[PDB]
């Protein structure tokens, strides 16, 4: 048979008609049972009398089986006009880009309306993956009255419960008042040294981060953390923002618009597919908008139960019930020191993959103090003092009594570069070096050596620990470290806290 | 100077009285400053045709507010619901008049939408009370899968966190299910006696008919329901003894349709003495982008509260949803409806009628009853619980010990 | 099994499991059997 | 045994960015203050807040 399909696009993307139906062109083998006759059509602009005009002239003359709309602007009132003429004309729409792909809380139950974007869930799931990735369990929650605040902390709040990772939540923030006049600032002034996930508008966020400058909020090891309900447009960065504000969205920069298009087209003509297989034939569409049609208007077989079971290219790109993407493609961005958004870590498969094994230190300002307090640890694995074992498959997570430590792994013996992977360091020297930080009262980023192994003057050039420290690559080295007359000499020692000599061993 | 209003109502004679409310309130302030112009349209049966009408007359007249009210046929399936959505598009304030369903709470999908009526989830808040004056701690919810059973019951498991308490069960139902004797028949079991429904018409008969079928309406339970469990097909087949709410004005329109003209009126008037004022968009093609003080306007009708409304004293709290509204507690009596007292904003009042619990008794029943039938659970340990095959006859020989007692088995 | 909080495979829920799991969930209303009081078992349910 | 936690100079000005993260500091159950009474009255504020 033939399926018609109607691509809209709006006149900001630099895309013509013509690579719209090739899209579908090379004829691979993509629509094994059925023809799909792509049909594409671009809006100069979206607003509304327009939109509903488009479609029913497209559901009348091209007689279009499904849609596929790609939106430009980031104007949010597109998605729920959206989802309505899918409501009134029983059209499956695709939302792609702009805001046809702002995610909607609740759906008509009777429309086929989905998006390509990620829910307040996947995000808040995605931020506590980032959370227990960098041991940052103790963490505050500060939010406002924007819709959808309540889901937000009850989705919060039944995540904390029911984890192995064991958070820390201090407190739940409500702003719901004016922020600088009100007492809002005394809850703002009870806020410890932990991870601030925020969530509000980008207009009053910017308030409310300045605020939280003012009140030093925005030190060195307050890291804040932001759905991509305030990080909207990456061109657009206030300079409230501080400085390493660590946020999640959907990638505008890997996953192109013209994937995006593949991406619908293939969904589409899979589930005709499945469709097709179970029931009989592909239903033809409504027969106008108008009219006042004395009929139920539900169709015998509709295309919701074969949407949710969804594999194109490989990719599984299967739907929820309320309309989100099982697999989003979500991307992890930074503000970094170039007042920039850098992207930082991906989401794939339920999987948080990060390019920084341990996060890096990010001024937040230009006035911001100095760090001190943090130290760069270099460490050798000994049996007795410093014994390196694996994440914990129960908690994924370093236990209790150990330190996290990241260890620079070959890929394989081929290539010459390699991963950080965050194991656990425990034993006599972590133990030493846990009492330290908490008398001294300083941070640490363990971390193992690589290059040498316990130190060794090559080349008048050193290796292992003493190298490192001697480069100013770390600050101290709390391994199983033997105080020699050169060594002495060329690092500062501390006291010897167990006594190690040179002993023979023989068998009895 | 002239400033328009725009509202889509049901019959003619409503939209002449609505002209006429708009006159007596432009008289009332004063026309020499602005005058509030008022214009109308009747509804359409198909949703399409209100989308592209309120653009081709309403938008198209340069409004600042939108008020919409049901129509006159007894659907109500989401008939605002176009409206709000194109009138949303330019932040646009939408005023729902009659429009109880809670879908539109949730300013994420309607942006700008105001109503001079509480939505069904905030009759939860009466039930709550109730709480404080029977002494009920133990109840059995029964929502729906759809979004007013999730919201109501999201709003009452809210409000009784305040409490420290937690409903014995929430039980879920999909809508329009023939067949519901599966949760009554798990929910007789719960000690609760206290049952709090909240559903469609149709669903409230049949759950109804099922527990008069299960002698669930018998002495010893209550029940407490919302507006829609009382009204039309769900009241022939109510049992005896429930207890329902009513709004007082619910059905009314002249009322509402007098308030919302006014509380429109004065936040027109507050607004209009701001500064670089920006007059909404003419036109629905050809001009996309926002209304630029819109989000202002809105904020400005939900902090403006009207001084003498004929329904009461108008309040908009954070959600957009009437605050302090009379609610009437009504109870059936040998298949007949009378009033047994009258929520006001906070507190619940009685009157000199006698309240018939379910069952035909007067004195107040306990909110649970207790359970004597203990379910016991043991695990296979020898030195403390052996455990033996029986034979055919249905128990175990009996056995005696040391100093030749026998030995008690269960 | 005696009951113990373990992790589900699927959704990543905390789910006790034997007479805990038979507790918690109202099949059963009271546990009489050699059952160790401790700090995880205490939380969400009450011993003599 | 005397437990010096830390000892705090508010320097610059009592409502800025510093004096708050150094305020925040003092988890002891007995603080001995000193500065005028003008100033003492705005830190005992800072400190109530």
């Amino acid at each position: 048979p033939a399926l018609n399909i109607a691509v809209l696009l709006g006149h900001s993307h630099d895309v013509t008609e013509r690579e719209l139906r090739n899209l579908w062109g090379p004829e691979q083998a993509t629509g094994l049972p059925l023809d799909v006759n792509v049909v594409a059509l671009l809006m100069n602009r979206t607003d509304p009398k327009s939109l509903i005009t488009h479609v029913c002239d497209l559901m009348s003359g091209a007689r279009i089986h499904g849609l596929v709309f790609g939106d430009d602007t980031d104007q949010e009132a597109v998605a729920q006009m959206l989802d309505f003429i899918s409501s009134q004309t029983f059209i499956p729409i695709l939302g792609i880009h702009g805001g046809a792909s702002m995610i909607m809380a609740d759906k008509d139950p009777t429309s086929t309306f989905f998006q390509f974007g990620a829910s307040i869930q996947q995000q808040a799931t995605v931020m506590l993956k980032i959370m227990q990735d960098y041991d940052w369990h103790v963490f505050s929650l500060v939010t406002t009255i924007f819709p959808g605040y309540r889901d937000f902390i009850s989705f919060i709040k039944t995540t904390v419960d029911n984890s192995f990772v064991g958070w820390d939540m201090q407190n739940v923030i409500t702003l719901d008042t004016s922020f600088e006049d009100a007492k809002t600032q005394v809850q703002l002034k009870k806020i410890h040294s932990s991870v601030i996930l925020l969530y509000c508008s980008k207009d009053e966020a910017v308030l409310i981060l300045s605020e939280a400058r003012s009140l030093g909020l925005t030190g060195y090891d307050f890291f804040w953390i932001v759905p991509s309900l305030v990080s909207g447009n990456t061109e657009l960065i206030p300079k409230e923002f501080p400085s390493g504000l660590i946020s999640v969205s959907y990638d505008d920069w890997d996953y192109s618009l013209e994937a995006r298009v593949r991406d619908g087209l293939g969904i589409l003509t899979t589930a005709a597919s499945s469709m097709l297989e179970k029931f009989s034939y592909i239903p033809e569409a409504k027969a106008s908008c108008y009219g006042q049609a004395e009929k139920p208007e539900t169709p015998l077989h509709t295309l919701h139960q074969f949407m949710v079971n969804v594999t194109w290219d490989g990719k599984d790109l299967s739907f929820t019930e309320e309309g989100y993407q099982v697999h989003p493609r979500l991307v992890v961005i930074v503000l970094n020191k170039d007042r920039e958004w850098e992207k930082v870590g991906k989401w794939e498969n339920q999987t948080l993959s990060l390019r920084h094994a341990v996060w890096p230190r990010y001024k937040s300002f230009s006035d911001c103090e100095p760090d001190d307090n943090h130290l760069s640890i270099v460490t050798l694995e000994e049996a007795p003092f410093v014994i390196v074992e694996d994440i914990d498959p129960l908690t994924e997570t370093c236990v209790r009594n150990t330190v996290p430590c990241r260890k620079f792994v070959k890929i394989n013996n081929s290539t010459n570069e390699g991963m950080n992977v965050k194991k656990c360091c425990k034993g006599f020297c972590i133990d030493i070096l846990k009492k330290l930080s908490r008398t001294v009262k300083f941070t640490y980023d363990l971390y193992l050596v690589t290059n040498g192994k316990h130190g060794k003057k090559v080349n008048n050039v050193w290796n292992g620990m003493i190298g490192e420290v001697v480069y100013q690559r770390a600050v101290m080295a709390v391994g199983s470290l033997t105080i020699n007359e050169e060594r002495s000499e060329v690092v500062d020692f501390s006291v010897p806290f167990v006594e190690t000599g040179i002993s023979v061993m023989v068998s009895r | 100077k002239i400033v328009n209003i725009g509202a889509v109502l049901s019959t003619r004679k409503h939209e002449q009285m609505f002209r006429e409310a708009v006159n007596q309130a432009n008289k009332r302030h004063g026309s020499w400053k602005i005058q509030l112009n008022a214009t109308s349209v009747t509804h359409k049966p198909n949703a399409i045709q209100m989308a592209l009408s309120v653009c081709e007359d309403l938008i198209s007249s340069q409004v600042y507010a939108i008020l919409v009210s049901h129509p006159p046929t007894p659907n109500d399936h989401f008939t605002p619901t176009p409206v709000s959505y194109t009138a949303g598009f330019y932040r646009i304030p939408v005023l729902g008049l009659t429009t109880r369903m809670s879908i539109y709470s949730d300013k994420s999908i309607h942006l700008s939408f105001l109503r001079t009526v509480p939505p069904y989830s905030h009759q939860s808040s009466v039930w709550f009370e109730m709480m404080r004056v029977y002494n009920w701690n133990h109840i059995i919810l029964l929502v729906s899968d759809d979004h007013e059973g999730r919201a109501a019951q999201k709003r009452l498991e809210t409000l009784l966190e305040e409490r420290e308490s937690k409903a014995e069960k929430v039980l879920q139902f999909d809508p329009g299910t023939k067949n519901v004797t599966a949760l009554l028949m798990e929910a007789r079991e719960l000690e609760a006696r206290v049952i709090i429904l909240s559903a469609s018409e149709d669903d409230a008969a049949t759950v109804y008919r099922a527990a008069a079928m299960l002698n669930m309406t018998g002495s010893g339970y209550v029940w407490l329901v919302g507006e829609r469990e009382i009204s039309g097909n769900a009241l022939r087949y109510a049992p005896d003894g429930i207890i329902g709410l009513q709004l007082i004005n619910g059905k009314n329109e002249s009322a509402h349709i007098s308030d919302a003209v006014g509380v429109v009126a004065q936040a027109v008037h507050e607004l209009l003495e701001k500064e670089n004022i920006t007059d909404p968009p003419r036109g629905c093609v050809g001009n996309t982008n926002i209304w630029k003080t819109g989000p202002l306007f809105k904020r400005v009708l939900m902090s403006s509260k009207y001084a003498d409304g004929v329904t009461g004293r108008v309040e908009f709290n954070e959600d957009g949803d009437r605050k302090f509204a009379n609610y009437s507690i009504m109870n059936l009596q040998n298949r007949k409806l009378v009033q047994v007292g009258i929520y006001n904003g906070t507190h619940v009042i009685p009157n000199d009628r006698k309240i018939i619990w379910p069952g035909g008794e007067t004195e107040k029943p306990r909110g649970y009853q207790m359970s004597t039938r203990l379910k016991i659970v043991t695990i296979h340990q020898e030195p403390f619980v052996y455990v033996k095959p029986t034979m055919s006859d249905g128990t175990c020989k009996e056995e005696f010990t040391v100093n030749g007692d026998p030995v008690k088995k269960v | 099994k005696f009951g113990t909080q373990e992790r589900v495979n699927n959704s990543n829920k905390k789910e006790w499991n034997g007479m805990m799991g038979e507790l918690l969930s109202g099949q059963a209303d009271m546990i009489v059997a050699p059952l160790t009081i401790n700090n995880e078992r205490a939380q969400y349910i009450e011993f003599s």
